[PDB]
């Protein structure tokens, strides 16, 4: 993927249902993101490579 | 028998919380999958300038 202003490599999967949902990110304690938005609308949940 | 069979049992019940060696066991497993995992999150993600 390649997202607004974060670069990134990752398997998308329409996961459940963790986030903010308002603006389009979600991470886990750390800088990396797991990982869904963005897309219009629905939950891609990313992974590491 | 029924004294022994009594201590094992007792032995059976209580593993959680307060009885370390127990908590070593965690103190173990959290040891190094706390340096493997968390030392490797640390190490990337991030560090540098
Ligand atoms: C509980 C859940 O996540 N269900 C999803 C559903 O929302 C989605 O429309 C479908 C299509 O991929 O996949 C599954």
């Amino acid at each position: 993927y390649s997202l607004y202003g974060v670069s990134g490599r990752g398997v998308f999967q329409n996961c459940t249902a963790v986030g903010v949902r308002q603006q389009r990110f979600v991470y886990d304690a750390y800088q990396n993101l797991v990982g869904y938005y963005s897309d219009d609308g629905n939950y891609y949940c990313l992974r590491a490579c | 028998a029924n004294k022994f069979n009594q201590a094992l049992g007792a032995m059976q019940t209580g593993f959680t919380t307060t009885n370390e060696a127990f908590q070593k066991v965690q103190d173990a497993v959290n040891n190094n999958a706390q340096a493997l995992s968390k030392l490797a999150s640390e190490l990337s993600n991030t560090f540098g300038a």
